[PDB]
């Protein structure tokens, strides 16, 4: 009886989410076909390799401020008796935590640990906060997997680009490739505001204050 | 990786799961395995059915906090695929294969062990704790610091009484 | 009212319009407060920095 | 409490409806 568990059960969708179908993915558009192997012994399977490495960070940064999943909220770090702290493996960018209460003291990021132009110091135990451990906002860079699906369509398109620019010359491929991966940039960028929505009101510390007041 | 659990509470009769690995996780469509737990050891569900593509529908609502596990099963016996002479080479046999011989792994790396399992030999964890384990209950089960904080607490009892009926002895 | 254990205020009419004329000032306070706040702007690649300005 | 909120016509226009009615339903100066 029945047939829905029948017939779909051989459904397939495939969807990609490996680093090579990336790779292979941008080993079209340009000739030979991909490589089936990451390492394998041909120079343009490691050259496509680095390229996705670095728009990784290109694109995950953005302008200033990358999407919520590289949103990292207040940090404790707690600098040890030796001296300055680390940064915890690599960073995008360190933004200082803005909660009440707390005056401005500039941060500086350095290989790793960071640094303090006022006080001028390589090492910060003075600038902590009271009894707190010096908190902060940062930014890390996940790496081409633990990402969602949609962002790794995006930087596989923006990679394949910048690969056929360097590779080859040709007009029609680059302009498609430009315009069509700016495209998906917006499709994506439009829900980054619709996800972890903001106002106008309670957000904005000057508009707060007043719809308190005054009712 | 290989087991998703999912607890209903009302009302929803489909429920989700994921197996790890590209694209769906499981080669075909017997591999799925639906357990429920009774509350007391885990049973073999009855009346689901596949509605999705990893979405099953129940026949009947579940009850609020009951808690159901999927889990993928593979053969674990024979080979996926055999090449013989004058065939054309199936790169589908051929991935299959290996999809097949790594989740089996996934099983193992899981915990999953066979049901009448047990090692043969001694095994040491090499200064390492054993945690979350509930009191036993037969006597060639191991005890915890439970049990042992409990039979500590009698001591102690035995030990204060002692004192009461001693001390007032004292006073004649 | 007719059956009635009690009476009815004046105000039960109309308390659409007070709720009105509440929502419109509310309204008008807040745009209010909003232009009165400034924000200012730098376009990049300006060519001047901001902290000899 | 006792914030107008948002708008303050109400409250101004109900204590003037109550006292005109209070005053001139019962002069103060000649007798009801």
């Amino acid at each position: 009886q029945s047939d829905t568990p029948s017939i779909m059960a051989e459904s397939q969708f495939n969807s990609l989410s490996t680093k090579l179908d990336a790779v292979n993915l941008c080993m079209r558009a340009i000739g030979r076909s991909g490589v089936d192997n990451l390492t394998s012994g041909d120079l343009d399977a490691e050259d496509a390799d680095t390229m996705i490495d670095i728009v990784s960070q290109r694109l995950q940064y953005n302008d200033g401020k990358g999407w919520w999943f590289n949103r990292e909220p207040r940090w404790s770090f707690a600098p040890d008796s030796n001296g300055e702290v680390v940064l915890p493996n690599n960073t995008l960018q360190v933004l200082q935590a803005y909660t009440l209460n707390t005056r401005k003291i500039d941060i500086t990021i350095r290989a790793g640990r960071l640094y303090s132009t006022t006080l001028h110091s390589f090492d910060v135990s003075p600038l902590v906060g009271p009894d707190g451990f010096i908190w902060l906002d940062l930014m890390l860079m996940l790496p081409f997997e633990h990402m969602p699906l949609n962002v790794l369509q995006a930087i596989a398109y923006q990679a394949a680009a910048e690969f056929i620019v360097s590779k080859d010359a040709d007009q029609t491929k680059l302009q498609m490739h430009m315009q069509m991966a700016a495209n998906l940039h917006t499709g994506m960028q439009v829900e980054e505001s619709k996800q972890n929505r903001l106002n106008m009101l309670v957000h904005n510390p000057t508009q707060r204050n007043f719809g308190i007041m005054a009712g | 990786y290989s087991y998703v659990e999912r607890t209903g509470d009302g009302v929803a009769t489909t429920f989700n799961f994921a197996f790890t690995g590209k694209g769906k996780g499981y080669l075909l469509a017997n591999q799925i395995y639906v357990e429920r737990w009774d509350g007391a050891s885990w049973q073999s569900a009855t009346g689901w059915s596949l509605s999705g593509t990893n979405q099953i529908t129940f026949l009947t609502p579940l009850a609020n906090g009951q808690v159901i596990r999927i889990r993928r099963i593979a053969g674990k016996d024979y080979p996926f695929a055999q090449f013989e002479p004058g065939v054309m080479l199936d790169m589908a046999s051929l991935n299959n294969t290996f999809i097949h011989l790594l989740e089996i792994t996934q099983e193992l790396l899981d915990g999953f062990y066979p049901d009448g399992f047990y090692l043969k030999q001694d095994l040491n964890m090499g200064w390492n704790k054993i945690v979350n384990l509930m009191p036993g209950t037969d006597g060639g089960h191991a005890v915890n610091k439970t049990q042992l904080d409990t039979l500590s607490s009698h001591v102690d009892d035995v030990d204060q009484k002692h004192t009461i009926w001693n001390d007032r002895q004292d006073q004649q | 009212s007719y059956g009635e254990d009690w009476g009815r205020p004046l105000c039960e009419d109309y308390s659409g319009d007070l709720f009105v004329v509440q929502f419109l000032s509310e309204a008008v306070a807040r745009g209010a407060a909003l232009m009165a706040d400034i924000k200012y702007l730098i376009r990049p690649g300006a060519q001047t920095d901001v902290e000899h300005f | 409490s006792a914030q107008n909120g948002w708008q303050g016509t109400g409250a101004q226009a109900t204590n003037h409806l109550a006292n005109k009615l209070a005053q001139v339903l019962f002069p103060a100066q000649r007798s009801f």
